[PDB]
């Protein structure tokens, strides 16, 4: 699994790979490791399929009931339950996942709680067996306050690598856009990104 | 399992004004049963001491393994071999198994017939050599021993009262080692002259 | 029962005339990968405490929790919460101390070494350590980790015993830190170069330092050597 | 995996002569090679004229500790400030200690003082509980060495009385105050050479009618 | 244990601690970690006793022999290749942890060997559970152009430190000088600042105090 | 849940359920003993107020608590069964426990503790 | 055997 | 340890050894292997030491309650059973103990109990309990008569444990010996195995091979 | 493990047991009644763990004496033994299995007719003419399977034990210190204190 | 383990050991003979592994029958045994240690006086009054030890072991089928025929 | 451990970082791990440093003996004899190694030979756990035919990111260019790789 959400001008980009693995095999390659917790605030799921959805549905639940009883929820917050929920169930869980949202104060943010149930907020960050191999371009190629049309490269760029090397990635390129405007749902096959 | 503690045995030795002393317990056991109280663990070649603690059959077989050497020394030499020098083919005569080693812990006192300074000596299971002026422990009251020498002991000691000395520390020490006792020899060395003296102690 | 993930190193510091000084660089490693290098591992608690936390972050973001919690919860019904009946380092150690302590009895421990350094209301310095297995101790140095076999015997050179408390300067004590954490960076492979440091002084108060990078370090003579024994160029 | 116990080395010692009993430990403080403090006391007043140390592994050691001071402050109030008898403070501890005999406290402990009829007094105890009244007793990484050494010159064991042809044992007079000091330095000393666990320091803490008094002396912190 | 090594201006110089151990026990409170190879080649070694002098005289001989068969002076290089061939031969298990240098026809030398055989080069180093300690004082006062006289405090400030901070380090400081043109300087004991405070009673025995059984004399002469 | 408390202090110091389970007893068959020198006897009016019984089986007023101990009442025959099993089962966890049968003051102590308890619970 |  | 009691016409005896090891550290030699459980009731030590002595201290709790709840003296099989019951209940915790429950009742006569972590209660006439077991059954088995004195009787105990403490590492320091009559039980002394043995070999004869 | 034997003649049970209780390395007793009456014309024995083996054989005592009470009755062995197999069925899926072995052996007042049930310690019951438990039915089927008939005599069975336990004591490594044998017939139970030589 | 014990008194060695070899779960043979005569005035008895026992005394015997030709002469015993330790020692660190535990005893024609040599498997030789053998020992030496005398006739000998294999059938675990006596002396070596009740 | 050996125009260039630890202990930080086997043939070694420094001993020995009697040794040559030793002793080794060296015939070339013992031969390699954070720069970085100048760089930007992400590595970077002019010698400090 690759996956990385970066922060940008106008807002934030995630994106991600659709390969799901048990053992060197693919079950799916089609998989949306994209997943959304609230109108506009998503995540990017690696590690074990089921400790993975099972932790975002229960986020969408307490997000739900959030809204209805305090209006729209702030990003730190859906940081903040799935934190809990990973820290809280370490023993039980192979969970790493990056959350990335859009708010109108604070324009975008992301939040990163790996394996172990830290959170870490950050201007972008990677995860996923597969980004091993990217620690090296990413901090190398990223720069703060990227536009839209670069930032959609740098994303694209880093993952074509990470799935060109690493095995238990590979499909096609999600991306999930969150802005004032919207939300953007773009997709980048294999055709495009390994000849780059 | 710990072989080096199935028999059970102490040793120690101390040095002296012109004079060194070593003694022994004679226990012989297997684990928690006592068979014989007449083990002797201290072996002499000339004028020098060896006492050896450890596995039974190791200290016997060291034992016989040095006759045989140092006999053989005195006739290509045509010498009684000396302390210092014999320690030294202890030494390697160990080594030479360092993967496999004889489970014991040697330990060894005399004088040089030559320059007359007394001199004790002692090993771990595989030849390191421990020198120290002072005394020189071994057995499975190795850390008893340790105390009651440490404490006890004072340097220049007349051979009347160096007896006492050791053999306190030998006679407490295994006191306290339940693989240890059931009688004790202690020997105390002078160029010339050499007497060896049994203790009386518990049975128990 | 657990086994901790991201990590930070050593925590050092030691004890001077006027107070402490504590030190710990920012870093959280997942294994070999250094991966994060924004950690703050130095936490204040007030304005006369300092608790600084080696070993597993996630838990440490927890200790942070929970002493903003023992801060809020003292002030309520406390008129004299920013004054007489404020927090003193010794609650805030025998709390955490405490806490410790129950997590290992129960068998899923904190997995970190923290030390607690401050200043008492009266005056006296304090410094005292406690690990995931409620082991606490106090010594005019303290350190978890690396620090414990490097930092310690450095720092012990300026304050062999209590009495060289009274005899240390700021200048010193903060020169003998910042080494400490030089050495440190050419030895842990687990450190990093960007660290923090911050003193408590029973009159300037609390001084907090961020950002503070590793200087004067001597690399010049790996230039001579080469090959490793035989090769001559 | 997590193993829940350290060992912070340490040794302790207790004599208890006819009318004062005394109770002293290093203090270093260790953990595997490396040194932790060299001022660590363990060796506490508990009130009630009562001296206690648990030598072993820290944490339990400080819990216990806890435990039993605040089992005196209680024993007081349920109790009409009646004070803690030392053969009862043992008992007591017999039970604190068993009560995790299946997650044992692990250390050897000690306490001492005077008892009922004014005589001086010490008690050891297993790690769970297994308590006897002993004249002495040495405790913890150095108890193999120095425990020989009380039972020769406190208990005067295995000496004899010169010319009897070893029919006679020494008679048992009893240690002053003084010489007793002299014996815990020496098997201090001693202990210091041969464990490097032991070191740093000894605090002493000495029992009378007349209170607790401490005594502090160095030694060698190699 | 503790050995370091330190490069100088015009030679060499290496030392070490004094303490061996069985475990936590003082086996030979000042047993000798230099290890001379050849007149100008020595070696300091930490690790299993037995080993660290066994390896050192083997290859001693070894080199003694080469020499002689050469009419040269030895050299570090050879010492060296001679010492990690051997290592390696054993996987390891010959715990030796060496550290060699000394002086020849080719200038100055400083290296240190790991029990796998592996070997390393520098202006300083130091090995053994003191490691820690001592490299920290390197690491905290070196600087290149050391002199004789600068270098031996450098070295010695090093042992120190393990030694102090180091259970498994002790006693004594053994310190040995390689110069360029002159005899090379084997300075046992430079430092002895460990010696035992007066102990504070003398328990020399009332003579009778044992009880003797049986009493004979032995045969020593043929 | 249900725990209101049943039996308790009346204005003159009387236990209201307590004196009214005695007048419950009144009104049960009679029943006596006697002791002699080397033996013991119980007798029992058996209730006429409907006639047609099959004595082999119902409850027979003296019931067993022991191969020797006896136990009979007067009241609600129902509350007597309860009392008679609580009774019998102390019996052999008795015997279980201290190898040796029950004295007839302790099976009695026993009954008697159970029903105490009744009156303040 | 001893460290040584 | 090593730790004996057995039956006879004036009572009960029961001789033990004083002796407790930390492997193969010798903890105390000084230690009281018999827990006065009342006036009339004795109990042996043998296996873990705190496991013993708290066990049966608290035994002697047990029983002060049913004397104080029946004015009658408890009887052995009754307390016994209270320890096998309970000992029963933690069955497969840890607990090691071997242990001789001894008394003199009006309507038992002279009984005892053998009571182990294991469960067993056993009533017999004999019962040898530690690491030396082995060694003072044998002096037992072949010296007992019931037609013995108490003069005699005492002293066949305080040898059977001297056998077993000179061979068993594991036993000795000294014997602590104990009479049982219905007007309770009578200490006999603590002899130190250091001097007992010597006088032994002396005045009988016995331990020829060694040398004194 | 120790020895149980059972045998189911024309008139009668017999149960036989040996007499002793080892621990380790020795034998601590050599006179071990290893059987308990449950009822006036029912008996069991028993082998198994140490402790389990006494402590369960008291507890089916208890609770059958006490029926036999609530009842004034005596319930039929069929039953005594069926309640005793769901006992233990119970308890193999316990925390702590009642690690016991049992034989049943009791006179039918009722269907005047004698029966033996063997019952293992997870509850296998099943009703023989003779059975044992552990190594020792090893021996002695053989010789029950050649010896035996079903109208024997009650002194016809005990010489068969006899010619049993004679086997038993001649090829069995252990030393078993004897037996105690026990009849179960009409008149109740009653012990046969001539075994160890007849 | 099996039971082997000896005895040496003023005039003679006494040497016995039990009569069955038990395998698994049966007990094969009630009359083995555990020793071998090494030379006229010299017995080994043997207990240990399966095999091993046999063929190492067999083995021995050879070795010291050869010698005995080669020099028209008998070896002292405390030869023999020393013989018999190095071949052990020799083993201890083989591919496959015998695991044999020997019991010498025989009479020295030249000093005119018994001798009793106990080794077990590793080569722990030591000289003893008596000795014993695996478990044995627990339970004799004790009796040993209170009725032993080195002025003791034969016939002295012979009760001590009878009241030592009482114990032994009275308080050891397995039967081990009785034991088979022989007495080496100046006129050599003999069985004593009754044993079985003396 | 990071190393990595990069061919161009005028020749090749091997680079490594110079930390030898054990476990978490920096044993040696200045290590050099470019070792010579030949006047222009040259390895970077990674992996145990008993097991190269042996190894490579052993070649040195084989190629010296091969000038001897035969004259200068291919680079393929002093390949495969790496070769032999890795493979034929494959059960007691851990070493990956990568060897690079100059011909007037071939120009530069570059073999790697990973811990099972196969030879691979490409325009450049990287090892040693610090490799495993540029298979991503490296790939999208590196050109064919390149100057000294531009490759010193490439180098000293991939190496300079493996030390920042893996601790396994640090210290000072080393270079050796091998080209007909001769052989130079390289290094480089901190306080100027880690700003870049
Ligand atoms: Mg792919
Ligand atoms: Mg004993
Ligand atoms: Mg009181
Ligand atoms: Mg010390």
């Amino acid at each position: 699994t690759s996956i990385m959400a970066v922060t940008f001008k106008d807002g934030v980009i995630l994106g991600a790979d659709s390969r799901t693995t048990t053992g060197a095999y693919i079950a799916n390659r089609v998989t949306d490791k994209l997943t959304r917790v609230h109108d506009k605030i998503w995540c990017c799921r690696s590690g074990s399929a089921a400790d993975t959805q099972a932790i975002a549905d229960i986020v969408q639940y307490h997000l739900e009931l959030y809204t209805s009883q305090y209006g729209t929820p702030s990003t730190e917050t859906a940081a903040s339950v799935f934190k809990e929920l990973c820290y809280e169930n370490k023993d039980n869980l192979t969970a790493g996942i990056i959350v990335a949202g859009y708010d109108d104060k604070n324009k975008g943010e992301v939040y990163t709680i790996p394996l172990g149930g830290s959170v870490h907020k950050l201007p972008y960050a990677i995860a996923g067996s597969g980004s091993t191999f990217i620690y090296g371009y990413c901090d190398k190629n990223f720069r703060e306050n990227m536009s839209k049309e670069e930032t959609v490269d740098f994303i694209k760029h880093s993952l074509s690598q990470a799935i060109k090397w690493d095995g238990s990635s590979g499909g096609v390129i999600r991306m999930v856009v969150l802005t004032a405007a919207g939300v953007e749902r773009l997709i980048f096959y294999p055709d495009e990104y390994e000849q780059l | 399992s710990d072989p080096s503690s199935i028999n059970g045995g102490i040793v120690v030795a101390m040095t002296g004004k012109d004079c060194v002393a070593i003694a022994c317990d004679l226990r012989l056991g297997s684990q928690s049963l006592g068979v014989s109280n007449k083990f002797e663990k201290i072996f002499h070649y000339g004028h020098v001491f060896l006492g050896i603690t450890g596995l039974a059959t190791d200290v016997t077989t060291l034992n016989e393994m040095f006759r045989y050497k140092t006999n053989l020394y005195k006739l290509k030499e045509e010498r009684a071999i000396e302390p210092e020098t014999f320690t030294q083919l202890v030494s390697s005569s160990l080594y030479e198994r360092r993967f496999g080693p004889y489970f014991v812990g040697p330990v060894v006192a005399g004088i040089n017939s030559k320059s007359g300074k007394p001199f004790i000596a002692g090993f771990d299971l595989i030849g390191c050599i421990d020198e120290a002026k002072d005394f020189i422990v071994s057995g499975t009251a190795s850390d008893q021993l340790f105390g009651m020498c440490e404490s006890l002991y004072e340097p220049n000691l007349e051979p009347e009262d160096l007896f006492e000395t050791i053999s306190q520390a030998l006679l407490n020490a295994a006191d306290r080692d339940a693989l240890s006792g059931w009688g004790a020899v202690v020997y105390i060395i002078k160029k010339d002259e050499v007497v060896k003296r049994y203790l009386k102690m518990r049975q128990d | 029962t657990q086994q901790p993930i991201v990590t930070g190193t050593s925590v050092i510091s030691m004890k001077y005339d006027n107070g402490v000084i504590i030190a710990a660089d920012n870093l959280g490693s997942y294994g070999s990968l250094l991966r994060f290098n924004g950690v703050e591992r130095l936490i204040p608690v007030g304005d006369n405490t300092v608790v600084g936390i080696s070993g597993d972050i996630s838990d440490m973001q927890h200790i942070e929790r929970l002493l903003k919690d023992l801060v809020t919860e003292n002030a309520y019904d406390n008129p004299l919460a920013d004054a007489e009946e404020a927090l003193e380092p010794s609650y805030i150690f025998e709390y955490l101390a405490t806490v410790m302590y129950q997590r290992r009895s129960k068998m899923n421990p904190l997995w970190n070494a923290i030390i607690v350094a401050g200043v008492q209301s009266n005056g006296d310095q304090f410094l005292r350590y406690v690990n995931l297995l409620g082991v606490t101790y106090s010594s005019p140095t303290l350190a978890t980790g690396f620090g414990a076999h490097m930092a310690n015997p450095l720092l012990r050179k300026v304050v062999d015993r209590e009495s060289d408390i009274p005899k240390t300067t700021v200048q010193v004590a903060e020169e003998a830190i910042v080494n400490a954490m030089r050495v440190l960076y050419y030895r842990d492979a687990r450190s990093s170069r960007n660290f923090s440091l911050a003193i408590i002084d029973k009159n300037t108060g609390l001084t907090f330092k961020k950002n503070l990078q590793v200087e004067n370090m001597k690399w010049d003579f790996a230039k001579d050597i080469k090959g490793y024994g035989t090769q001559k160029i | 995996q997590f193993n829940p116990y350290g060992d912070n080395g340490g040794t302790i010692l207790g004599i208890a002569g006819e009318d004062f009993a005394v109770l002293a430990g290093d203090t270093r403080n260790i953990t595997d090679y490396s040194i932790n403090s060299r001022y660590e006391p363990k060796v506490f007043d508990c009130g009630d004229n009562i001296v206690m140390s648990a030598n072993g592994f820290a944490a339990d050691g400080d819990a216990l500790v806890k435990r039993f001071k605040n089992s005196v402050k209680w024993y007081h109030f349920d109790h009409n400030d009646k004070k803690l008898s030392i053969n009862s403070a043992a008992r007591n501890i017999q039970h604190l200690l068993y009560g995790k005999r299946f997650f044992p406290y692990y250390v050897h402990t000690i306490i001492a003082g005077l008892d009922e009829d004014g005589k001086g007094a010490v008690y050891s105890f297993d790690p769970v509980g297994s308590y006897e009244r002993e004249q002495c007793r040495a405790g913890g990484a150095a108890a193999s060495l120095i425990m020989p050494f009380l039972d020769n010159q406190v208990n005067f064991k295995n000496q004899y009385e010169p010319g009897t042809n070893g029919k006679v044992k020494k008679p048992l007079k009893y240690l002053s105050v003084e010489e007793v000091i002299k014996l815990v330095r020496d098997s201090f000393t001693s202990a210091t050479e041969r464990h490097i666990q032991v070191g740093d320091g000894l605090e002493i803490l000495i029992v009378t009618k007349d209170g607790v008094r401490k005594e502090f002396y160095e030694l060698k912190r190699d | 244990t503790t050995i370091v090594g330190v490069k100088f201006n015009n030679g060499v110089v290496i030392a070490a601690d004094t303490r061996s151990t069985q475990g936590p026990i003082v086996a030979d409170k000042n047993c000798a970690k230099l290890h001379r190879i050849s007149p100008k080649i020595w070696c300091a070694g930490a690790g299993t006793a037995a080993d660290t002098e066994a390896v050192t005289q083997l290859i001693g001989s070894n080199i003694e022999l080469h020499s002689l068969y050469t009419s040269r002076e030895p050299r570090v290089v050879s010492a060296l290749q001679m010492l990690k061939q051997h290592l390696f031969k054993y996987q390891g298990h010959i715990g030796a942890y060496l550290i060699v240098a000394g002086v020849d026809p080719t200038g100055s030398h400083l290296f240190s060997i790991h029990a796998h055989g592996s070997t390393d080069v520098g202006y300083y180093l130091s090995l053994g559970s003191g490691s820690l300690a001592a490299m920290a004082v390197l690491e905290s006062h070196w600087k290149q152009d050391l002199t004789k006289e600068e270098a031996i405090k450098l070295a010695s400030d090093a042992i120190q430190a393990g030694i102090w901070n180091d259970l498994g380090s002790g006693s004594n400081v053994d310190v040995c000088v390689m110069e360029i043109g002159k005899d090379a300087e084997y300075l046992r004991n430079y430092l002895t600042p460990n010696v035992r405070e007066e102990k504070q009673k003398s328990y020399k025995f009332p003579r009778g105090t044992t009880a003797v059984l049986k009493e004979s004399i032995v045969n020593i002469c043929d | 849940g249900y725990d209101r408390a049943l039996s308790i202090f009346s204005p003159d110091g009387h236990i209201f359920q307590v004196e009214y389970a005695l007048e419950a007893v009144k009104r049960g068959t009679c029943a006596v003993g006697v002791k002699g020198k080397n033996c013991v006897v119980l007798g029992c009016e058996r209730r006429s107020t409907l006639k047609l019984q099959d004595t082999r089986i119902t409850p027979s007023k003296v019931s067993k608590i022991d191969s020797h101990v006896v136990l009979s009442f007067s009241g609600l025959n129902a509350d007597s069964r309860i009392l008679i099993e609580k009774a019998r089962v102390e019996a052999q966890s008795h015997r279980l426990t201290l190898e040796d049968p029950v004295t007839v003051e302790y099976l009695t102590r026993y009954v008697a503790g159970v029903q105490q308890r009744y009156t303040q619970s | 055997y001893n460290w040584x | 340890t090593t730790t004996l009691a057995f039956r006879f016409q004036g009572g009960i005896i029961v001789a033990v050894d004083s002796r407790a090891t930390a492997g193969n550290w010798v903890a105390s030699q000084t230690v009281k292997k018999v827990i006065e459980i009342n006036p009339f009731l004795l109990g042996t030590m043998a296996g873990g030491a705190a496991d013993c002595q708290f066990w049966e201290t608290w035994l002697g709790s047990q029983c002060r309650l049913h004397e104080l709840r029946e004015k009658e003296r408890i009887s052995v099989a009754a307390a016994s059973k209270i320890l096998s019951n309970l000992v029963y209940q933690y069955k497969g915790a840890g607990l090691s103990m071997g242990t001789m429950i001894c008394g003199y009742t009006r309507k038992e006569g002279p009984t005892i109990y053998y009571v182990d972590s294991d469960g067993t209660r056993l009533k017999g006439d004999i019962f040898c309990v530690g690491s030396g077991q082995t060694f003072a059954y044998g002096v037992l088995d072949s010296n007992y008569k019931w037609d013995l004195s108490v003069e005699d009787a005492l002293y066949l105990g305080k040898r059977s444990i001297l056998a077993a403490a000179h061979r068993d590492a594991y036993s000795g320091g000294s014997v602590n010996l104990y009479h049982v009559t219905e007007d309770g039980w009578i200490y006999h002394g603590n002899h130190d195995v250091g001097e007992l043995f010597w006088k032994v070999k002396e005045e009988e004869g016995s331990f020829n091979n060694v040398i004194g | 493990m120790d020895i149980i034997l059972g045998i189911r003649v024309q008139d009668s049970v017999i149960l036989a047991s040996s007499k002793a209780v080892t621990r380790g390395i020795s034998v601590l007793k050599d006179s071990d009644d290893k059987t308990r009456q449950l009822s006036p014309h029912t008996l069991m024995s028993f082998a198994g763990e140490a402790g389990d083996t006494v402590q369960f054989a008291e507890y089916i005592q208890a609770n059958i004496q006490l029926y036999s009470i609530r009842e004034d009755y005596e319930l039929s062995p069929q039953a005594v033994s069926s309640f005793v197999r769901q006992e233990l069925a119970k308890s193999i899926r316990s925390r702590r299995p009642y690690q016991v072995n049992v034989l049943i052996g009791g006179y039918d007042k009722k269907k005047n007719k004698p029966e033996l049930y063997q019952i293992d310690y997870l509850g296998t019951k099943v009703e023989l003419p003779y059975g044992a438990h552990g190594y020792s039915g090893f021996y002695t089927f053989s010789l029950l399977d050649h010896h035996y008939r079903p109208d024997m005599t009650t002194e016809e069975g005990l010489d068969l034990l006899k010619l049993c336990v004679q086997e038993l004591e001649k090829r069995m490594p252990m030393d078993f210190k004897g037996v105690i044998v026990k009849i179960v017939d009409k008149d109740g139970i009653r012990q046969v204190d001539d075994f160890q030589a007849q």
